């Protein structure tokens, strides 16, 4: 759904250009997360948010260093949110579908 | 007595209720559907619809129906047949879908994998009603 | 010429794969598979790890070849370390696999240095007592799918339980043609299995087949004075892209995509040469391959139609047009003879001898025997001996009625008869309806 | 090194039989099929080929006389043992009974036991078992020929 | 005398036929069976698989991890353990007869828990606080005949070897008539209980009805794969005798699977080995190399396995497969043979989880010849046209011929048509089937891609796709010639 | 079926040859090795009782099976067909190759009680 990914990318952060690139990422990363990363009924309510934050780091490292993002938008405990997002990065930010998504 | 001396006087009426709750797995389809994610719920809905229209259906025909529904509706991204089968076994692990192995009754009768459902329709449709992105599959 | 005889015998040995083990030919597109098998075997025979793995590929896709090559390679350096139990799913049943394992265990342990004696219960108990440094037992189990039946997979359960929980090192190599072999397995059997499935490589592109032909036909040892000239001739033919070998290899790649199919034609090309010049002329022209392909198609529908007599052709044409006019395609001897006599009268009215009904019976039986007609709704050859036995203890209704009322269906139709009967044949206008 | 006889209209077939059938087991296929309809000279060409090469050891079986698979297995065991007894009469042998073959596995065991007592021979030889009319078996199924295809892989390789 | 048929391979065991009811002349004539030299358990094959080790094998940095993650080597099962142990201990100490029903999915620790219970019970009996008992293990899938359990259990009790019927009345006499003071308690593990289910259901009734006898002192621990087995397959008598109490072994959560894998990786993870750079052999404490397997990789594998099955066998095998992928890459890089930090990364775990998911069927259909792809294309065209799941082979022949003769102007069809119908040769007449038609038909039948019915007329015989239609479509339009037309 | 006809025929043959004077396979190879097991020639007379009730495809295939024993010099075979309908009735329920086979040496004889009164 476009509204959930749009709201999640929005409140992780702070049209159809770079925020559109970010939305497209969160969606692909979330869809492959649904298949290869399994969460219980609590952690599942932040599957979009965590995925959104991952895409944010990619922007901060690839094209725009000036982009800002903060962690506590994730509706879990910040230690638990940290552990889950490290798990998500290390697992499927190097996945073969998520390698030719042009970030420019 | 087993539960009374595993959890530690005249024993109470509550231990009888504890016996009748411990050895009756009163699992609800409410609790089973609520432990799934959106993709397992979607594949459960497509399985239900394929068995509604065919009722002697294989894994592969249900995957064909899932592909047709997911290209008609365009929700997330379509899955490959083995990922579909893995989510079907996940639904076995949850206890909503069973995959058996049975003979066909056509002109070419061989053994195939078959989907049966052991869940009741009313609370299934009630749980799937509350999700807006699933009602094209109901 | 003993030199040409030595060259011919070496070429035939390379084509049959019967070279010594240090000279055996592994195709380029086959290293990545065989190294993987070379790992698993060497992790079991040498390092005493228990493994179970299924090879999946079509028939004649070098499963047995690579496995036999691996076992013969490990035989020459680690001979006392392992024994081999070979089972075949066609030959061994669920009961006789136990006796096969026991007999092979006894005869292999008497070869390295009883279980086999008694009833089947005692034999199975002695096997499980034996199998539940150490000697690695290597199971080569061809046709894994026949023992992966839906009723009860007892042997697969016991063998994968041996791989998992026994302290005897066991290697199991199943082999099958079935692509979805993992879905054949029962839940406990599938759980005990490692779920390691190796899919055999296919030919992907044309110069894989060209390089495999080059590896098959290049003599890499100096055993004949004709070796260098043969190698130059073969390289000249295989490098020229308009040569007859490259045309036949391309044809195989686009139709069969099978190197055993190519070898079955290349072997009598080599073996029918009398001298070296005849062999070079044969490998340039490839004229024998066309004669081979003509002979491999000599007994299909077209050649059997060309072997027919004029009355046989007339009866077949009449049966074909009666079958075309029918709804279910069914016909008998009476309607076919009526069509035949109308056709002969309409020919002679515009002189062909009209044969009597008592003589067309022999032609009809010859046409049934030559697989031109089949009995209506006939199963034919059954899949297994049990269904064949059940069919043999039953008398079908077709064999109790007279022969002129038996319903038949056509193996060839009137359009194909019109296509492959020549224009100048005088029964041709009867191929249209 | 084989003699190609003259058959009047089966010259290609006789050349192919010279290509495939030889005394050397390395350059001989494990299975060879001659396919043709009735009265096409299959038996005639095979007899003229084997008569012109007397050093080739052939055993002839007619499956039409055996009718079922179990007498075919027993006939294979009996005829192979009798031919190997006639061929090398100065080799002492245990006489295994043909009637104890009731499974293809038992045929594999009996052929193993028969062939393991001829290792005193100096050269590798071929034994050509000719099943003249395999599909003329009366009780034929689709699974029988597969066992005969895969039979050679259960026998020893250095025999 | 001439026989009508012969049985020349009869193998009969040396089993007597007289049951235990006729050993002694009276009930009082039976001695205390615990003092008999043959009763109650009172191998010769282990040396047959010994050889001489004349080599020195190399065990690398990941060798100890792969050897230690095997199923041969009880954290998450402590309530089930307590339930089984307390029921069996109360049944032993009071001299009672009791059925304990345990059910569950594969690999959730049922056999392991029951075996740990009987080891603690035997240790407790060794300290003389409960009376001594005999432990019998009967696996239904390890029997040739289902009645052989009658053969097994009685042979474990008396040491005699009888046929199954005489063993059955021997066990009935022993459990009912012999008094408690002359007997010993027997704990029987019936494992794979469904494998011992027959049409008569006599074995089920006998084994659970002996637990209702006053003198029996029999404890039957039955392991099932489902909890609804006595209602679905067994009668009301056997269901009543099994009882209302039924212990279910749930699938492991990912915390429990992670605890199991971390319990096997204690002493090896975050440790140092001495590694030879010349051969590759590594010794637990020349270079000092630290071995790690990351906890994120274990938690990913545990979460995936817990959602799919909750199976400890699959979690251990996925971890071992990841370590083997890492160790294969290690031997490829350093050139080691089979005679500062090494890590099993998360990428190896993802590769191990994806190698059973990658759908080789599409790849197999992509790497086929043109004739097989043309057959599949024609069959798919017929399913699109007339909407049937089964198509006659003559229709496939006719539509292949139509596909060749309509799009002739394609350059590939002008190249291939003489090959398809004459094998590129004059003096070969035009063929009714294509070249290699039966070859590709039998090849697709061998793979399980196709189903063919059993008819002797080759034209009216039906062919059905056994695989899904969408994967056949994507394999077909991967091909550049077939997607062009 | 043909298999039962051959099995009963070979069992009767072995029983008679043992009664007239190790076990064997009840197939036609017993006819092949008859001189090696009993030292005498073989004359087989087949009495087909009630041919108007037998399955004609099975009888045809049994006659084709019995044709295979003609390559043995020690064997001669007689066939007796007990007919109550007509010769042409059995002539049109057999294949023409079998009719050509039976035509080489055949005789007819009337058996019925109204033979010349
Ligand atoms: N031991 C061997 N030595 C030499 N050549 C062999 C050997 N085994 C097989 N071949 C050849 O290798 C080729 C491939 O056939 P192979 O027997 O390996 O098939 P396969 O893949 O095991 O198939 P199937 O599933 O039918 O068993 C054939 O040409 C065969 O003759
Ligand atoms: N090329 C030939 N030259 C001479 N005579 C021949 C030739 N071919 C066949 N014959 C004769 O025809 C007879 C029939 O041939 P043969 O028995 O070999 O046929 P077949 O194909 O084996 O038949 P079937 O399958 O019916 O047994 C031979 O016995 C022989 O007399
Ligand atoms: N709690 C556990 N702690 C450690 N290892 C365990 C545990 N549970 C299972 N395992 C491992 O899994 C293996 C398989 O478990 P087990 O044989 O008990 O399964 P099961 O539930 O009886 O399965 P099946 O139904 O297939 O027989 C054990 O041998 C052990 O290696
Ligand atoms: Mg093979
Ligand atoms: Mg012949
Ligand atoms: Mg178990």
């Amino acid at each position: 759904s476009m509204q959930q990914v749009q709201h999640c990318v929005a409140e992780v952060l702070r049209s159809s250009g770079y925020l559109k690139k970010l939305t497209n990422a969160t969606s692909i990363l979330y869809n492959t997360s649904l298949n290869k990363v399994m969460l219980k009924q609590d952690e599942e309510v932040a599957r979009c948010h965590i995925c959104a934050y991952i895409a944010s780091q990619k922007m901060n490292e690839k094209h725009m260093p000036d982009l800002c993002y903060y962690i506590d938008s994730i509706p879990l405990e910040p230690k638990k949110a940290k552990h889950l997002m490290n798990l998500f990065r290390q697992s499927l930010s190097n996945s073969s579908p998520m390698k030719q998504f042009a970030w420019t | 007595i087993e539960i009374y001396e595993l959890e530690k006087g005249k024993i109470g009426l509550n231990y009888i209720a504890k016996v009748f709750s411990k050895f009756v797995n009163n699992n609800s389809t409410r609790t089973r559907i609520a432990k799934l994610n959106i993709q397992q719920k979607l594949i459960l809905c497509t399985i239900i619809q394929s068995l509604k229209l065919n009722s002697d259906a294989t894994i592969d025909e249900s995957f064909d129906h899932y592909i047709k529904a997911i290209t008609k509706t365009d929700t997330l991204a379509p899955l490959q047949r083995n990922e579909f089968l893995e989510i079907c076994t996940i639904l076995e692990t949850c206890g909503l879908v069973s995959i058996k192995k049975t003979k066909c009754k056509g002109k070419t009768k061989r053994f195939v994998d078959k989907i049966d459902v052991d869940l009741d329709m009313r609370e299934f449709y009630d749980e799937m009603t509350k999700i807006s992105i699933l009602k094209p599959f109901l | 010429d003993p030199g040409f005889g030595s060259l011919q015998r070496r070429l035939l040995q390379q084509l049959y794969g019967t070279l010594p083990t240090d000279e055996k030919i592994i195709f380029t597109y086959l290293q990545d598979c065989q190294q993987e098998i070379d790992r698993i075997i060497k992790q079991s025979i040498i390092q005493k790890e228990s493994h179970s793995v299924i090879l999946v590929g079509p028939r004649q896709s070098y499963k047995t070849y690579l496995l036999d090559y691996e076992l013969s390679l490990l035989q020459q350096s680690y001979k006392e370390q392992f024994i081999t139990i070979r089972l075949n799913g066609f030959i061994h049943s669920e009961q006789t696999a136990i006796n096969g394992i026991a007999t092979q265990l006894e005869q292999q342990l008497q070869k390295i240095h009883t279980i086999s004696s008694g009833s089947l219960t005692e034999v199975f108990e002695k096997i499980l007592l034996l199998l539940d440094t150490k000697i690695t037992v290597v199971f080569i189990f061809d046709e894994i799918d026949t023992f992966a039946g839906p009723v009860r997979q007892t042997l697969l359960y016991n063998l994968f339980d041996m791989v998992e929980h026994s302290r005897v090192p066991v290697c199991i190599f199943g082999c099958t043609t079935k692509l979805n072999i993992l879905e054949y397995l029962e839940k406990r059997v599938k759980s005990r299995f490692s779920q390691r499935v190796i899919y055999m490589p296919q030919i992907q592109n044309l110069d894989d087949m060209v390089d495999a032909v080059r590896n098959l036909l290049t003599v890499r040892s100096e055993i004949s004075p004709w070796v260098s000239q043969w190698n130059e001739t073969l390289e000249k033919e295989l490098s020229d892209p308009r040569s007859n070998l490259n045309r036949h290899i391309r044809m195989n790649f686009e139709t069969f995509r099978s190197l055993p199919t190519l070898k079955n034609s290349i072997i009598p090309l080599v073996a029918t040469s009398k001298n070296f010049g005849s062999l070079c002329t044969a490998i340039k022209s490839c004229s024998f391959l066309d004669i081979y392909n003509k002979n491999q198609l000599s007994n299909n529908l077209t050649g059997r139609l060309q072997s027919l007599s004029d009355l046989e052709l007339a009866i077949l044409i009449s049966a074909a047009r009666v079958a075309l006019r029918a709804k279910d395609g069914s016909f008998n001897f009476n309607l076919a003879y009526a069509e035949y006599e109308k056709m002969i009268k309409a020919i002679n009215s515009r002189t062909i001898k009209l044969w009597l009904k008592k003589d067309v019976k022999n032609v009809w039986e010859n046409l049934v025997q030559l697989d031109f007609f089949t009995e209506k709704s006939a199963v034919g050859l059954r899949d297994n001996a049990t269904a064949a036995f059940y069919a043999s203890n039953y008398q079908f209704q077709g064999t109790m009625i007279p022969f002129d009322l038996r319903s038949y269906q056509m193996q060839i139709i009137l359009q194909e008869l019109r296509r492959i009967i020549p224009k100048s044949n005088m029964y041709y206008s009867w191929t249209q309806l | 090194n084989v003699t190609t006889p003259e058959v009047a209209f089966r010259e290609y077939q006789t050349n192919c039989l010279a290509s495939y059938i030889s005394a050397d087991p390395d350059i001989t296929p494990s299975n060879l099929i001659l396919q043709g309809y009735s009265g096409t000279g299959k038996t005639y060409t095979l007899k003229k080929y084997f008569n012109a090469n007397p050093n080739l050891h052939a055993v002839w079986l007619e499956p039409v006389e055996l009718v079922s698979w179990k007498p075919l297995l027993q006939a294979i065991a009996r005829t192979v043992q009798y031919k190997l007894k006639t061929l090398y009469p100065n080799i002492p042998t245990t006489d295994y009974d043909p009637l104890q073959v009731e499974e293809p596995f038992l045929l594999v065991k009996t052929l193993h036991n028969i062939f393991v007592q001829y290792e005193s021979l100096q050269e590798k030889t071929c034994l050509f078992l000719i099943l003249d009319g395999f599909d003329s078996l009366q009780d034929l199924d689709a699974a029988l020929f597969n066992k005969y295809i895969k039979l050679n892989e259960l026998l020893p390789k250095d025999s | 005398v001439i026989r009508k048929f012969t049985k020349k391979n009869v193998a009969r065991a040396k089993k007597k036929y007289t049951p235990f009811s006729k050993r002694f002349k009276s009930i009082a004539a039976i001695p205390d069976l615990t003092s008999l030299p043959e009763f109650y358990g009172n191998s010769r094959f282990e040396n047959k698989l010994k050889t001489t080790q004349k080599h020195q094998i190399v065990e690398t940095i990941f060798s100890k991890v792969k050897k230690q993650l095997n199923s041969s080597y009880l954290p998450a099962r402590e309530n089930e353990f307590a339930s089984i142990y307390l029921s069996a201990y109360s049944a032993i100490e009071s001299d009672s007869a009791t059925t304990i029903y345990v059910a569950g999915t594969p690999g959730v620790g049922k056999t392991l828990t029951v075996r740990e219970v009987v080891k603690e019970l035997l240790s407790s009996s060794a300290q003389r606080e409960i009376p001594d008992f005999l432990y019998v293990e009967i696996n239904g899938l390890k029997m040739v005949k289902p009645t052989d359990c009658y053969e097994t259990l009685w042979n474990k009790v008396s040491g005699e070897r009888l046929t199954w019927a005489a063993s059955m009345e021997s066990l009935e006499f022993y459990f009912k008539r012999v008094p408690k003071n002359k007997k010993k308690t027997i704990v029987v593990l019936l494992d794979e209980l469904d494998a011992m289910v027959t049409k008569s259901q006599d074995i089920m009734y006998n084994f659970f009805n002996w637990t209702t006898y006053e003198n029996a002192k029999l404890i039957v621990i039955a392991v099932a794969n489902t909890m609804d087995l006595p209602e679905r397959q067994l009668g009301n008598k056997i269901t009543s005798r099994i009882g209302f109490t039924r212990i279910m072994f749930t699938g492991y959560t990912h915390e429990e699977l992670k605890n199991i894998i971390d319990l096997r990786l204690k002493g090896l993870n975050d440790s140092f080995f001495y590694v030879d750079t010349k051969t590759g052999n590594a010794i637990l404490i020349v270079r000092k190399v630290r071995l790690r397997m990351s906890a994120d990789a274990i938690e990913i594998a545990s979460r995936k396995v817990a959602s799919v099955s909750g199976d400890a066998r699959r979690a251990l095998k996925v971890c071992k497969r990841a370590a083997e992928i890492a160790e294969k890459h290690y031997m490829a890089k350093h050139g080691y043979g089979y005679d500062g930090v090494q890590t099993v990364h998360i990428t190896h775990v993802m590769k191990a989880l994806n190698e059973t998911l990658n759908s080789h069927v599409i790849t197999f259909m992509t790497r086929l010849s043109f004739t097989a792809k043309l057959f599949i294309y024609a069959l798919l065209n017929l399913m699109k046209k007339n909407g049937s799941q089964e198509q006659e082979l003559g229709d496939i022949v006719d539509e292949i011929k139509l596909l060749i003769e309509v799009n002739g102007s394609n350059k590939f069809v002008m190249e291939i048509a003489k090959t398809l119908f004459q094998q590129g040769s004059d003096n070969i007449s035009e063929q009714l089937r294509i070249i290699s038609w039966d070859f590709v038909l039998n090849q697709l039948l061998d793979a399980g891609i196709l189903f063919k019915q059993t008819m002797k007329n080759d034209r009216i015989c039906c062919v059905k796709l056994n695989i899904s239609v969408e994967e056949a479509k994507r394999a077909m339009n991967e091909d550049e010639t077939l997607r062009n037309l | 079926n043909v298999r039962m006809m051959l099995r009963r025929s070979m069992y009767k043959l072995y029983s008679a040859a043992d009664a007239e004077e190790n076990d064997v396979s009840y197939d036609l190879s017993l006819v092949e090795n008859f001189k090696r097991l009993f030292g005498k020639d073989l004359a087989m007379v087949f009495n087909f009782k009630d041919v108007d009730s037998i399955n004609f495809n099975t009888l045809d295939n049994f006659i084709i099976l019995l044709k295979s024993a003609f390559k043995y010099d020690h064997v001669k075979i007689s066939l007796i067909f007990n007919i109550n309908t007509n010769l042409s009735n059995i002539e049109k329920n057999l294949r023409q190759s079998t009719i050509r086979l039976l035509k080489r040496n055949y005789h007819k004889l009337d058996v019925s009680s109204n033979k010349g009164f």
